[PDB]
């Protein structure tokens, strides 16, 4: 073979030339965190909540994009990691509002499980919080911008996967907001994807949206009908009455996504 | 703001009332429906909506630590109020 | 032949009865009339929801039971309370243990018939009640020592009103000690009544009082030490005979060490915070829950899914005033526990109650059923 | 650091000796006993006056359930669910759906009021203080299901008691 | 595949504990019915009592059938010393429930369980 | 000095417990002497039994032999020399200084699992 | 010897005291259970799980609540491996139904493929 | 008030005769009390 | 304190004890109901400086288990912990 | 680490590990494995014919001296082929210790009867009789302890559920309380609250 030799925390693996320090973790079991990183999109490297030490290396490399060279120690649990992990956890949370109990993500949050895990347990922010203009982009998402977190997985998603190119940022620093930028509708046939790849409560599903909490939901694993592809769906109900249907993974069928008939 | 059924029987403020041939009336048959005469959905509608000179305003719902997690809400449309999510009070850049 | 009764059930206990004429050749408790199954019901629920199963376990011991698992969980938490938090769970602790000591000493005179001192301590016993609606808002079951500190601070002027209950409360013993101690038919009904070696006390899992009364020089408050107990002074009652009689001046005279306590943690009571500034163990305040996007985050995580232990497995006994208690806690990495057992004294007290009830009466197994401070809701879970 | 209760060995000479005869054939503890029975029949008992006079309460006092409203008439629950996530007892239930000016609110929000523990996590768990456990305990109810409050038994209890409990919130939200 | 056993070494020494504990239990019916005056026959007990025993006739571990026949014993203690109640010796026979569709058609007609 | 109660109840007070104690010490290293030398048991008793031996030869006073024997009352002292005697006696029939009798599963003790 | 033989199938289900009504007919699923794809973590997806097929809820006549009637609707058992669920079921009596562990396959992620220079994989943003 | 008795009986109501339509004559009922007396009855404010 | 001296002395010489200065009746020496507003002080992590929770995390420093023997010379023997050090009488009330 | 980080007591760590090797070279016959927690306590897993010389040991021997049995529990791992964990837990009042003994059984392995040592077990393991289904062999009167007289099932176990399958109510027909099949007006509301994140990296388990 042709693999080459790294180290996490220690532990040898042997790698493919190109596999980065994120796949090189999840192949000893490590799930380094992420906000912005998609397995399925391209990949951005703009949230830097991966960034993680190498050592004998003075800086944190941002390790959805940073290659593996031959040799390296990857320590995913050293201080100036954690370090990096809550600076960028306290940046990510400086301008988000506090709508957790508002939130349909609520729960089911990325932003909040990994502040959890991964953020200080309190706040340095003494100043007041931007407050985004609200957009329509169909009956469908449920779109509060206020809670984005620009991770750009809206345009990746839209640009290769649903091929619609109809997302973007318009603006620029802290005012630079994801959105459509005129009243346009965005009703792709894989619209409603986008509200499982959203880590945050931006993008919701407006037909979900305040009826259930993902605590109470059972999840029951099935197939969708509604088209001959056989997606594999979990439907999730609460006291006996269908709440809504998440995709599941199915490499060779649906990969994570679904049709919004489906949905 | 109540109404009422054609059967007599009060709606409450979800709009929730046992239809005409519904045998779970008999509960109430001598005894009363006990709704509260306060929607306040028709209470939230009698709040002037507040003129301020700023872009972005924020609200707690008033007295501080005594009202819910003060929000920042943008008020960049002159077509529409900006709603407070948590409380229902709605505001308005006065330009 | 020889006769057999059944003390049926009309807390409650069946006892089946092998009796020789007055002798009582076996006796035989037939209990778990109060199971109801609550060391399965905590593993269902997360360990703030699994907290106010311990105020219903020992019942007249319901902040101690709290601080025990409040203790365990800590431990298992790698996490410590701030010292005010340690102070004022070991102030409500020794409340507690005149709670306890109060309930005991007062049913095990109703019981043989001094029906009076019942009614005599009962009113000190509600001023005490009134102390716990104070601090945490419930009379019984406060949830308030918590993991982590404790749930609230103390309201001012609380402090003053347990200085004006402990400046008084000595007098009340001497009066319940002026109508039992001295008094021959209360020795009559205690001292030749239940006498237990030392050596079957240790192997019969007794613990408590029940060791003490029997000589064994054993204080968990000593020797295994929790919160502040090294830092307050206190003596620790010794019997003599390991009957009724020493048992009885044992738990007087811890009330007399408890009230001792209490005047220390008065003197002695720190500033500062009551939880851990742990955010992500005990919650934020709800000032700065409405304020900070960390603290809403910590509070909706706290309250809907809870800390996270981490896997392992503790013993963790406290110095309860019927002896040691005991949790051992099992956690697999969740917000769940795996497993609860809940060691309670009472359990092992009421195995011995067959061999501390051989060769006596019937009317003095009233008496050892009373020396044995037994709640069944911490022997039958 | 230890004591010995009743190691005291009793004295053998004549005095001590016709003292503690006396003691057993004049009854002097006995006398004791009745003379501290006697002292308390002299005294003022500790009888309250109920219904008349109540038993002194905190503001802290965990009673009956109420949902309390913005000092507009919006009412403050926004159907988050924390208060039956952290309940302990399972009795809270709650269902929602945006109503018709598209608000977060709650079509059910039921509190079974028999299977409650009164320990108060869903007033500490609120994060906009909708739910109270107020201060009433006189409610007892000749009927089983007269203890299983819906929304609106629950809301009129916040619209009957909120002079009170408002008073309660103020006194008490500094220690919170 | 080696096991250590609780009582039986083999499958006839198991058969001589489930013969005794049958014995014991047909001696006891008679004092079962006439001590907590219940309103069955003795004929109906005896044969409530070969219904339960025929319940585990398929076992064939002997671990299995030794702990059946100690849990028999317990529930024979508790019948011999009046430790149950007439509700304890009459739960075997479910009276107040209602007779379980048995047939395809019926519990088609009842509800959706199988 | 003829102390009048141990404190214990149900253990009397031995009158000479010197003479006990030495007696109870050579039963416990004679019946000791049966294990095999490789045994740890043998070792670590034997070496706690000489100590406390040598310790009970060394001094008159019983009090003194109290503080330096470190283990309470003399006659809980004695009740535990008769405890080991016992245990000694149960060790050479259980004969525990053999290898392990069966490995356990593979995931036996794995916690959390 | 102190040790018999017994070259029986493992069976405790006369011993567990459950009704034959909830052995013969309920259907154990083991599996694995699917990433909420709300979320991007995996820690739910490690260990299997067995439940069971769902009966009937339905709506109580006096407040609304789901009424049921099945004492197995709630019961989730943790497994290390899928042969200890399948050993477990088996020793249970209960019949099941095994679902593969679907893992993700391993992606080819290159942040150079976003600005190729003849490649469709060029982004347009970024 | 009669602030010279005990604390529990320096506070008392007496109920009124007629309360919502019903004869409180002899039934005197401890949820006649309106709640803006209920803290200072129960004595959880000093302030009527 | 509302009885007279001479049921007051009565009640004083049939208990023996001075009762009016210990009273088991609550009066006026008690708390107020109502108290000033308190201000509770904040812990040692509201900080705004090197305060890092990497620096202050407990439930991430506790280990799993270290296993000190596993199936996969003359030294001393030893005990769980030095015996117990014998503990003194009181000196405040031990009865003797 | 000041402030909230409960600090480490390295003495009885060390103690308890020089203990633990202690007990495990005196006795090799029994003993499988000897580990130390975080918090200093110290357990000793053994095999289960060994329950009566391990138990019997560090009752009488002197270094040892754990004359208290605290507490007997059993703990269900469905996972293993041995599920049932029995748990001793024991204070030596002379070293002012506890020692922590597990062992292992399935449903069928009787473990020994451990009240020929402490008698404080003739109860408490027969709660794991009624609880568990653990089979104890010599036991003087084994039986229920804590259920209802005819009680099916041992409640305990992880694959029972959380209410019964049966429940009780009064009726009036026969005059006596009956047992019906469990039938709740509302379910037991089972919530998913794992974090899918992982928060301990020190208790991480290597994959296949
Ligand atoms: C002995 C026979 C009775 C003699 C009178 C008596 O002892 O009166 C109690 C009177 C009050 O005793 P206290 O314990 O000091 O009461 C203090 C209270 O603060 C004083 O009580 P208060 O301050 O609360 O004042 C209110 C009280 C005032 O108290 C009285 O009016 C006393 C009762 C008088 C009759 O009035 C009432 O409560 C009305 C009671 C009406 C019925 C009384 C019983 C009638 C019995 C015959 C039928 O006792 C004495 O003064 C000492 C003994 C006098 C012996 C008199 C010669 C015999
Ligand atoms: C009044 C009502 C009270 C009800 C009494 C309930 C007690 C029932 C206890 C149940 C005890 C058992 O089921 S143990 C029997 C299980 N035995 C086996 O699995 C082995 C097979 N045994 C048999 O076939 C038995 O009929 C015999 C008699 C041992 C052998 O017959 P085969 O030969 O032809
Ligand atoms: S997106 Fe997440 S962190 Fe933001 S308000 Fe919603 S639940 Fe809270
Ligand atoms: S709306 Fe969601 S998916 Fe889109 S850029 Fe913002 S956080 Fe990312
Ligand atoms: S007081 Fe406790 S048990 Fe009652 S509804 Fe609130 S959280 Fe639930
Ligand atoms: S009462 Fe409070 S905690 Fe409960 S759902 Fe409403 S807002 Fe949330
Ligand atoms: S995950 Fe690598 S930077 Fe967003
Ligand atoms: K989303
Ligand atoms: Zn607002």
């Amino acid at each position: 073979s042709n693999l080459i030799e790294v180290f996490v925390d220690g532990q040898s693996v042997m790698v493919e030339p190109g596999t980065t320090v994120l796949q090189a973790c999840e192949k000893v079991g490590m799930q380094i965190p992420r906000f912005c990183y998609h397995e399925r999109l391209s990949v951005a490297g703009n949230c830097r909540m991966c960034l993680v030490e190498i050592e004998k290396a003075p800086k944190v490399v941002a390790a959805c994009a940073m290659p593996v060279m031959k040799g390296w120690n990857i320590l995913t649990n050293s201080e100036k990691t954690k370090k990096a992990r809550e600076g960028v956890m306290e940046f990510l949370l400086a301008n988000h509002p506090l709508d957790c109990p508002i939130c349909d993500q609520g729960g089911e949050c990325d932003l909040q499980d990994q502040s959890m895990m991964f953020g200080s347990d309190r706040s340095r922010f003494l100043e007041g919080k931007r407050a985004v203009e609200d957009k329509n982009i169909g009956p469908l998402v449920k779109t509060i911008m206020t809670r984005c977190i620009q991770c750009t997985r809206c345009i990746r998603f839209a640009s290769e996967i649903a091929g619609v190119d109809d997302l973007g940022t318009t603006g620029r620093g802290n005012d630079m907001q994801v959105g459509t930028y005129i009243e346009k509708m965005f009703m792709s046939e894989l619209s409603g994807n986008i509200i499982d790849i959203c880590p945050v409560g931006a993008l919701t599903s407006k037909p979900y949206a305040f009826t259930a909490r993902p605590w109470e939901t059972r999840k029951t694993e099935s197939i969708d009908v509604m088209d001959a592809v056989g997606s594999n769906i979990v439907v999730s109900t609460r006291t006996g009455e269908v709440m809504r249907i998440l995709p599941r993974m199915h490499e060779d069928i649906n990969e994570e996504w679904i049709s919004d008939k489906t949905r | 703001g109540v109404r009422t059924s054609p059967t007599g029987e009060k709606v409450t403020h979800t709009g929730q009332v046992y239809d005409d041939e519904d045998y779970r009336r008999v509960r109430f048959v001598g005894r009363q429906k006990e709704v509260n005469e306060n929607f306040a959905i028709d209470l939230i509608a009698e709040q002037p909506v507040s003129q301020v000179g700023s872009r972005v305003i924020s609200c707690d719902g008033g007295g501080g630590a005594l009202g819910h997690p003060r929000v920042y809400i943008n008020l960049d449309k002159e077509t529409k109020t900006g709603t407070c999510g948590y409380c229902g009070l709605q505001f308005r850049q006065q330009h | 032949s020889n006769l057999t009764l059944n003390f049926g059930p009309q807390g409650v206990l069946r006892l089946v009865m092998e009796l020789s004429g007055e002798m009582v050749r076996k006796c035989d408790p037939h209990i778990g009339l109060l199971h109801r199954g609550t060391e399965k019901l905590i593993e269902y629920k997360t360990y703030l929801q699994a907290l106010p199963y311990f105020d219903r376990l020992d019942y007249v011991s319901m902040m101690c039971n709290e601080q025990a698992y409040s203790l365990a969980v800590e431990k298992l938490l790698n996490i410590q309370p701030p010292p005010r938090a340690q102070w004022i769970r070991v102030l409500f602790g020794e409340i507690t243990r005149l709670l306890n000591h109060i309930m005991a000493v007062t049913t095990h005179a109703l019981d043989i018939g001094a029906m009076t001192p019942f009614f005599w301590m009962f009113e000190e016993r509600e001023k005490m009640f009134e102390f716990y609606e104070r601090v945490s808002g419930a009379r019984m079951h406060a949830a308030y020592v918590r993991p982590g500190g404790v749930h609230q601070d103390l309201p001012l002027g609380l402090m003053d009103d347990i200085y004006e209950f402990s400046k008084n409360f000595s007098l009340r013993i001497d009066e319940l000690e002026e109508m039992l101690t001295n008094n021959r038919i209360w020795r009559n009904r205690t001292v030749d009544i239940g006498v237990v070696t030392a050596e079957d006390a240790l192997n019969y899992g007794f613990s408590g009082v029940m060791l003490r009364g029997s000589g064994i020089q054993w204080d968990l408050r000593k020797t295994q030490p929790y919160d502040v107990y090294d830092q307050v002074e206190f003596d620790v009652p010794i019997g003599s005979r390991g009957d009724c009689y020493d048992r009885y001046l044992c738990r007087v005279e811890e009330m007399r060490q408890s009230i001792r306590i209490i005047s220390q943690c008065l003197n002695k009571m720190p500033p500062g915070e009551i939880k851990v500034d742990d955010a992500k163990v005990s919650p934020p305040k709800r000032a700065e829950m409405k304020t900070s996007m960390e603290s809403l985050i910590h509070h909706f995580k706290l309250y809907t899914e809870g800390y996270q232990v981490p896997p392992g497995a503790t013993y963790t006994a406290i110095e309860a005033p019927k002896g040691e208690f005991g949790v051992y806690l099992v956690s697999d990495g969740s917000s769940r526990p795996y497993r609860c057992k809940i060691k309670a004294p009472g359990f092992a007290h009421l195995a011995g109650l067959d061999k501390m009830s051989k060769g006596h009466m019937l009317a003095d197994v009233v008496a050892i059923i009373g020396t044995q401070d037994i709640v069944f809701g911490e022997v039958d879970r | 650091t230890y004591k010995y209760v009743n190691l005291r060995e009793p004295s053998m000479d004549m005095k001590s000796v016709t003292d503690r005869a006396a003691q057993t054939l004049l009854w002097t503890e006995l006398i004791r006993g009745l003379g501290m029975t006697l002292s308390y029949l002299f005294r003022e008992p500790a009888t309250i006056n109920y219904p008349f006079e109540k038993g002194p309460l905190s503001p802290r006092f965990r009673g009956e359930h109420a949902l309390r409203r913005y000092p507009s008439g919006e009412e403050r629950c926004i159907a988050c669910k924390l208060c039956e996530a952290v309940c302990p007892a399972q009795a809270i239930t709650i269902e929602a759906e945006p109503r018709a000016d598209g608000s977060r609110r709650t079509t059910r929000y039921d509190i079974d009021m028999t299977k409650c523990i009164y320990c108060g996590f869903c007033q500490e768990a609120c994060p906009v203080d909708a739910i109270v456990e107020g201060p009433n305990f006189e409610f007892s109810t000749e009927t089983h299901e007269e203890l299983l409050y819906n929304k609106e038994k629950l809301l009129n209890n916040g619209d009957k008691w909120e002079a009170e409990i408002a008073a309660n919130i103020q006194a008490d939200y500094l220690y919170r | 595949t080696s096991v250590k056993p609780i009582f039986s070494r083999d499958m006839n020494e198991a058969k001589r504990r489930v013969r005794e504990l049958y014995r014991a239990w047909y001696r006891e019916v008679p004092n079962t019915v006439h001590l907590f005056q219940l309103d069955i026959s003795v004929k109906q007990g005896r044969d409530k009592v070969r219904e339960m025993f025929k319940k585990n006739a398929h076992v064939t571990d002997p671990r299995v059938v030794d702990l059946l026949v100690i849990k028999g014993k317990m529930e024979l203690e508790e019948t011999i010393n009046v430790w149950k109640q007439r509700t304890h010796v009459m739960r075997f026979f479910h009276e107040t429930e209602a007779p379980r569709p048995k047939d395809f058609l019926s519990k088609f007609y009842v509800g959706h369980d199988p | 000095l003829l102390k009048k109660t141990t404190g214990l109840v149900g253990l009397a007070v031995c009158e000479t417990p010197h003479e006990r104690l030495k007696i109870l010490y050579t039963k416990i290293l004679d019946v000791l002497g049966h294990i095999p030398k490789n045994a740890a048991y043998r070792k670590y008793t034997e070496q706690i039994t000489n100590e406390k031996l040598s310790i009970v030869k060394a001094e008159p006073d019983v009090k003194k032999l109290e503080e330096q024997l470190q283990g309470g009352q003399i006659e809980e002292v004695i009740l535990q020399a008769e405890n080991e005697l016992s245990l000694a006696r149960k060790m050479i029939q259980w004969k525990p200084w053999e290898p392990l009798v069966e490995e356990p599963p593979a995931s036996q003790w794995k916690w959390p699992i | 010897t102190q040790l018999i033989t017994v070259d029986e199938k493992l069976d405790i289900t006369t011993l567990t005291g459950v009704p034959e009504e909830h052995i013969k007919t309920r259907k154990a699923r083991i599996f694995v259970p699917a990433r909420n794809n709300m979320q991007s973590g995996v820690n739910n997806t490690k260990k299997w799980k067995m439940e069971f097929d769902t009966r009937e809820r339905w709506e109580n006549p006096l407040m609304g609540w789901a009424s049921t009637a099945d004492p197995l609707s709630n019961l989730v058992l943790t497994f290390s491996t899928k042969e200890d669920a399948i050993a477990f079921a088996e020793k249970n009596g209960w019949s099941y139904d095994v679902e593969e562990r679907k893992v993700p396959k391993p992606k080819s992620k290159s942040y150079g493929a976003n600005f190729s220079w003849n490649k469709r994989t060029r982004v347009s943003t970024k | 008030e009669d602030n010279k008795q005990f604390f529990g009986r320096h506070r008392w109501v007496i109920y009124t005769t007629e309360m919502n339509g019903k004869n409180t004559f002899w039934d005197v009922d401890g949820s006649m009390v309106p709640p803006e007396w209920h803290r200072w009855l129960h004595c959880m404010t000093d302030d009527p | 304190a509302s009885a007279t001296r001479l049921i007051q002395g009565l009640r004083n010489w049939a208990s023996g004890r001075d009762l009016q200065a210990k009273l088991q009746l609550r009066y006026q020496e008690i708390s107020k109901r109502t108290q000033p507003p308190p201000k509770l002080p904040v812990g040692p992590s509201h900080r705004l400086s090197n305060n890092y929770y990497c620096a202050r995390d407990g439930r991430r420093e506790a280990m799993p288990p270290s296993i000190v023997m596993s199936s996969q010379s003359e030294k001393k023997a030893v005990s769980p912990a030095p015996p117990i050090k014998r503990w003194e009488l009181s000196q405040d009330e031990p009865y003797l | 680490t000041r402030p909230t980080v409960r600090p480490r007591n390295d003495v009885a760590h060390k103690q308890l590990s020089a203990f633990g090797e202690y007990v495990a070279e005196i006795l090799p016959k029994y003993v499988q494995q000897v580990q130390v927690s975080c918090f200093s306590e110290l357990e000793i897993c053994i095999h289960p014919d060994g329950v009566i010389p391990v138990l019997t040991f560090l009752r009488d021997h002197s270094n040892a001296q754990f004359k208290s049995l605290a507490d007997l529990t059993a703990v269900d791992i469905p996972t293993r082929q041995n599920r049932f964990e029995i748990v001793y837990n024991l204070l030596s009042l002379r070293f002012n210790s506890r020692i922590r003994v597990k062992t292992y059984t399935d449903e069928l392995t009787p473990v020994e009867s451990s009240v020929s040592v402490y008698k404080a077990a003739n109860w408490y393991e027969r709660e794991i009789w009624d609880m568990f289904g653990v089979f104890f062999a010599n036991h003087p009167d084994l039986r229920r302890i804590l259920t209802d007289y005819g009680f099916e099932g041992h409640p305990f176990r992880k694959d029972f559920p959380l209410s019964g399958y049966v429940e009780l109510r009064y009726d009036d027909e026969v005059k006596r309380v009956v047992a019906e099949p469990v039938e709740l007006a509302q379910e037991f509301r089972k919530f998913d609250l794992n974090s899918p994140w992982e928060a301990f990296p020190a208790y991480r388990q290597p994959p296949e």
